[PDB]
């Protein structure tokens, strides 16, 4: 019941609800039946008070769901710009690979999120990680008619961090 | 908030489901069965399928990453619209008794949504488009049952108005969506859609005619108004054009000019030339149109919308030759244009719930938002 | 009878095609080598 | 042409061999007026 | 040999122009022939487009295996209905000519990118017999009601390509192939296929329909049928994917199942709701087969469907021979339950029996037949332009 | 200049709505499907059967209409002047399908220069080759008396040979060798096929619209359906035949297939029995592939004379064919009228077709309706918007 109503503040951004439960004695790691915390579903809905307040009180950034998504996979794949930058400003892994190889780049090609790929390049994701179909985050652009992302894949190309 | 498609797993089968059992309960319920020229009278009806399925799916496919949802969400339209105005013309106009003529004025209503939703697709969901199928064949039944009530004519023909209420339908749902391009091969599929549109409009002037010679004389001036048009709006998109090249856009929609200014009138005009002006007038003002409503969101359905309201006062214009008529006609075109309006907005702020899922304005006209492409990543 | 009909055209369509088949296919056997 | 092989029917497989190859080129030479 | 399909195409025309000679002779129905003309060419041919390096294939052999079958089911069901005599040729004989062609392109649905076109012409020849003398039974002996033709054509068509394609299997195909694969244009154009035949369905089932009732209820119900069925397709195919999605291969054939499950009481009084029940399930039952079925099929079965005509023909086809037997069952026609029943086992063992003999024959390595590697490819019997 | 096209257009419709309220007036129900399958076959068949070029789609879909629309107001007038010598006339249903046909001859010439005009030129070609060829097909049925039900010679050969003519007077030195445009892709081809396919089944109502209600209204639907259905075979055969490891080329089967077709036009009513017509349609389909294959280059390197989409190999040599197969029949009495009247109005046919090409070329060789230049050919960027994706 705790931790379940923390998951639900978590994902409705209530943090003061959130802060009360985690001050009550609800542990910050706890996760749902798909393996989310409330990192994960804070970074799904956009809410970065939640994931900054997250951070300090010391969740595991790193921590994967059961499909292998970190918090900056979910972010990258739901587009929040914001929630990107705050993550990679706290260290997150920005080449992490997920169960079947995605990376962050991948996710935010694939769903033509220019701002988060553009970021994502900026802070060293390698576009030359493939996933277990052997598919590029440039493919995928490719693939789905993402021509913007596609462009600045190409202009990049490996200007590094 | 989440850009990611939130599921419709359990939301869109069980919506589509739940629609489907209730229209074969009804069709149960209220609907029945019972020579010569069967297969003539089919064809009217198969001509109007035609049009509805293949060239307002195709023709508004257009877009370089919706090609798909346009042609297959237009198919599901129009499979629920005929169904849903089967049983609504039966429950406005008397037992239901479905004939090739009540599958043809169902045929008809459901080409009301599928020329209004072409202001909506790339911006809506399938459930979205649901809702807006049944609101919509709602009003137009409602809008002909009022006209039938006030005026004393019959419900069914009170169906020449569908040029407009479904131009003004399209322009207020689009109006109150959220705020948010082309390629060659859906560009090109997109123009078989409107050839086949242009040459089966005659279809669309002459359903509601019984005696032959209207029919006759309809399906005359449509054609060649129809060929002056194509003429007119081909040679005229160069001057309406900032690069003066001809765009295949506005050719697609100003093809229909013709066939939309004569259609309210097509069996009035006694000889193909006055059909040819007219004709022509329509082409004129599509190409000023082109050229002017973007400084005054789709700019081809507000030139619909201006084309329509064009046939209607022609009508008005031509019907006197053939004063209180003028006033009645006028008040049976305000209160058609009154209701269309309210309607559209009663379908704009449903559609604008937050249950519907409907996908994120930075999602628009895109494929990947509905359908299952390959190395993708799915879920979280 | 009919069935006799379609057998009796079916056999002489296989027996052409097979003919001819047999015949080129043999002369490459004996030019080959 | 007219030498003995010593095989039984040596001289008409050898025959075939000889003729046959150009059998595609017997076709495609006659497409003439002189023909 | 590269001449031997030019060698084939030539010795079959020239038949059927003797063929012709010998026992053929010389308009209300007209525009129904049209639409069924227009289902054969484009629908089943540009329904087939779907696969990425296969369209040019698919379309073109649709073209000649239809060309090739119309005349030689003209002839071959000619021949039945005369006994052996002369005959004269109307409309109906080129409708039922476009029946057999459409049996043919749904069995080349089952062997789409592994087959030859010499295959195609020796399957075309072989299937237009076995079809047509299995009609002819249903049809005089048995005297079964298939005005739609669910048993005869779609369900008969659905398990000989089938039985081919599991005599023809290859073991280095059973785990996908890379050119098995659809692209998005190319759907963009298998989707004009599967909207022709939505729309000409009715005329489909009602051209040799008696005139008079009987025809306007075979309209009605197959509209109406197909109505249902779209939403059915619809819904299930968001049911069974991930997320609600819809998969492209669902939309373009699953909406079509509704016209094969409605075919054997097309005619009869099963009222629009009835229609619109059977239209509903068939709709249910191709998706599920699509999503559940194939895959087995393929793996475990070792039966290989590249269009999956199983689930758009095969069980739809069976579920419109059993819809049959039950409006049977309850007073909507007139036919006996036992020959209905019959004609659907007949047409379903005749079907199996003519495809393995046929499987046998195709399997025989003098067609040109092409390699594992380059199966769903047009370049080993297209010239193909550099770019798509 | 910048608007001879727009101003050159409004002045022919304004022409043609004069010259409707001038002369025109207003079976109809039994004939308006064929005439539906024929305004199909005009506006898709013809339409997409040329958008194979990878960069003139758009110009040849959208030419093709214009061209069509404007044919079928032209064609109206023009005949019913010739058939009612200058007095008012009535428009019925075969008024409109004869136009649709004086607009499948112009849309055939214009097969034989695509990509190297304008949509001026066109506009001047369609009003210039209407009046020509209303002019042959009235001498034909009319003086000649000859029987062309299917017309294998007034549409067919005349379209292509007057195609030819115009493609010759505008032969272009560097296109001779070829264009890095003039060339097909995949999806190109796809809709190519639509268009093949479209004409292809609607043929029989091309060929029975006109003929007489009864036994020659369905001799000659079953003498197309027969003529195509062998014309198929003998075309994939070829095609394989010809070509280099046997592959099959787009080209023939997206053209070629429709030989038959043309072939068995002058033949169509008449009782050829459904055999021979299936031995035409064979013929048909052979000849077209042969001609793909070896008139074509021929007649662009030797002759000077390239014809874009092959319109000879389809239309006038199967149109000559279809017209020698009509003599044939006379003297084998599978027909009325007579040799001689037949072979006058292939004769005809061929030589009006020829003069008012060279005639119609040659206006349309002055340098006053924006032709694009030699790099510019095959190109829809000329005169249309062209999108950045494909
Ligand atoms: C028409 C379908 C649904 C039912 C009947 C199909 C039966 C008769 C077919 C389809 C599956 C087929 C088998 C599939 C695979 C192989 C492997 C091959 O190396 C030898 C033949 C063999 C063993 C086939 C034998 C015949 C078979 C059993
Ligand atoms: C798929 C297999 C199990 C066949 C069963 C299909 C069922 C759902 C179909 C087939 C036959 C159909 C019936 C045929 C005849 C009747 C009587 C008629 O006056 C109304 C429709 C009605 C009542 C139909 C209802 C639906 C029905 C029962």
């Amino acid at each position: 019941d705790a931790a379940t109503s923390f998951l639900r503040a978590a994902r409705s951004g209530n943090l003061d609800k959130a802060l009360d439960h985690l001050r009550n004695g609800v542990d910050i790691n706890t996760c749902n039946q798909n393996g989310l915390n409330g990192l994960h579903l804070a970074s799904k809905e956009g809410h970065v008070k939640m994931v900054v307040e997250l951070l300090h009180k010391e969740i595991i950034l790193e921590t994967t769901t059961k499909k292998g998504n970190t918090a900056l996979h979910i972010a990258a794949l739901a587009g929040q710009d914001e929630v990107v930058r705050e993550l990679v400003n706290y260290g997150a892994n920005v080449n992490a690979q997920s169960q079947k190889g995605f990376t962050p780049l991948y996710m935010a090609a694939q769903e033509n999120h220019l701002e988060v790929v553009k970021f994502l390049l900026e802070n060293g994701a390698n576009q030359n990680v493939a996933t277990e179909d052997g598919f590029t985050p440039l493919a995928v652009a490719l693939q789905q008619g993402h021509e913007n992302v596609v462009a600045h894949l190409i202009n990049y190309g490996t200007k590094g961090k | 908030s989440s850009k990611y498609p939130r599921s419709v797993r359990r939301c869109l089968p069980l919506w589509a489901l739940t629609l489907e059992a209730a229209l074969i309960l009804l069709f149960y319920f209220f609907t029945h069965y019972d020579q010569k020229g069967l297969v003539a009278s089919y064809q009217v009806g198969q001509d109007l399928t035609v049009m509805a399925a293949l060239g307002l799916g195709f023709l508004t496919s257009n877009f370089r990453r919706h090609s798909w949802s346009s042609v297959a969400f237009n198919l599901f339209m129009l499979a629920l619209g005929v169904q849903w105005a089967i049983l609504l013309d039966g429950f406005l106009s008397q037992k239901v008794v479905i004939t090739l003529f009540s599958i043809r004025l169902a045929t008809m209503s459901a080409m009301s949504v599928l020329i209004s939703a072409g202001a909506v697709l790339g911006k809506v969901n399938l459930a979205q488009l649901v809702v807006m199928v049944l609101v919509e064949v709602t009003a137009l039944g409602t809008l002909r049952m009022v006209i039938s009530n006030i005026f004393n004519t019959d419900y069914h023909m009170n169906l020449r108005h569908f040029y407009v209420f479904a131009a003004y339908f399209g322009l207020t749902v689009a109006w109150c969506l959220p705020k948010p391009q082309r390629a060659t091969i859906p560009s090109l599929s997109a123009m078989l859609g409107a050839l086949f549109l242009w040459m089966f409009w005659p279809s669309v002037n002459s359903p509601l005619l019984r005696s032959p010679i209207q029919r006759k004389n309809a399906m005359f001036n449509t054609y060649y108004a129809l060929a002056v048009s194509v003429v007119t709006a081909i040679s005229g998109s160069s001057l309406a054009h900032p690069q003066r090249k001809i765009s295949m856009t506005y050719v697609h929609s100003a093809v229909l000019a013709g066939g939309v200014a004569v259609g309210t009138s097509c069996h009035l005009i006694p000889s193909p030339w006055l059909a040819m002006v007219l004709g022509l007038v329509a082409g004129l003002i599509s190409i000023g149109g082109a050229k002017c409503l973007p400084v005054c969101i789709s700019v081809m359905h507000s030139i619909f919308s201006l084309l329509g309201l064009l046939g209607e006062i022609t009508y008005i214009v031509l019907l006197v030759l053939h004063g209180f008529q003028v006033l009645l006609s006028i008040g049976e075109l305000s209160l058609a244009i009154v209701i269309a309006l309210t309607s559209g907005l009663l379908t704009g702020l449903l559609l604008n719930l937050k249950i519907w899922k409907a996908p994120h304005v930075a999602k628009y006209f895109d494929d990947q938002v509905f359908w299952k492409f390959p190395h993708l990543a799915v879920g979280f | 009878a009919p069935v006799v009909i379609i057998l009796i055209i079916l056999c002489v369509m296989a027996g052409i095609i097979g003919t001819i088949l047999l015949i080129s296919y043999s002369i490459r056997r004996l030019i080959k080598a | 042409p007219l030498q003995q092989t010593g095989q039984l029917f040596g001289g008409l497989v050898r025959d075939i061999r000889r003729r046959y190859p150009y059998y595609l080129s017997d076709i495609t030479d006659a497409f003439s007026p002189q023909v | 040999m590269r001449f031997t399909f030019p060698l084939m195409a030539i010795v079959l025309e020239i038949a059927m122009i003797v063929l012709f000679g010998l026992f053929v002779e010389y308009f209300e129905l007209y525009p129904l022939f049209q639409d069924v003309h227009v289902m054969i060419f484009v629908g089943f041919g540009f329904l087939m487009t779907f696969l990425k390096k296969y369209g040019f294939s698919s379309v073109g052999i649709n073209l000649l295996v239809a060309a090739l079958g119309l005349q030689w089911g003209t002839i071959v069901q000619g021949i039945l209905q005369s006994q052996g005599q002369k005959f004269n040729i109307g409309i109906k004989n080129m409708i039922n000519a476009d029946f057999s062609a459409a049996t043919v392109l749904i069995s080349f649905g089952a062997v789409l990118g592994k087959t030859s076109p010499t295959q195609m012409l020796i399957m075309t020849i072989l299937e237009i017999v076995f079809f047509a003398h299995n009609e002819y039974l249903v049809s005089e002996i048995f005297k079964a009601s298939d005005i739609g033709a669910s048993m005869t054509i779609h369900a008969f068509g659905a398990y000989f390509g089938l039985a081919v394609a599991g005599i023809l299997y290859r073991s280095g195909l059973r785990k996908g192939h890379e050119n098995e694969e659809s692209a998005y244009y190319s759907d963009l154009f298998a989707m004009i296929g599967t909207l022709f035949l939505w729309m000409f369905w009715p005329s489909f089932n009602s051209a040799i329909a008696e005139p008079g009732d009987k025809q306007c209820r075979a309209i009605v119900n197959t509209y109406f049928s197909l109505a249902a069925c779209v939403l059915t397709a619809f819904a299930f195919s968001s049911l069974v994917e991930h997320r609600g999605k819809l998969n492209m291969v669902h939309i373009q054939n699953a909406t079509l199942a509704g016209g094969v499950a409605v075919g054997t009481c097309a005619d009869m009084a099963i009222h629009p709701f009835g229609s619109m029940i059977i239209g509903s399930i068939a709709g249910m039952v191709s998706v599920l087969g699509y999503k559940f079925l194939t895959p087995l099929f393929t793996t475990k079965l070792r039966i290989h469907d590249t269009c999956g005509v199983h689930n758009l023909h095969g069980l739809p086809g069976v579920v419109g021979g059993l819809a049959g037997i039950v409006a049977v069952a309850m007073g909507a026609s007139n036919t006996s339950m036992a020959m209905q029943a019959a004609a659907l086992g007949s047409s379903i063992g005749t079907a199996v029996v003519g495809g393995l003999m046929t499987g046998l024959i195709l399997k025989l390595p003098l067609w040109g037949q092409p390699s594992d590697q380059n199966c769903y490819d047009d370049s080993v019997y297209w010239k193909v332009p550099k770019t798509r």
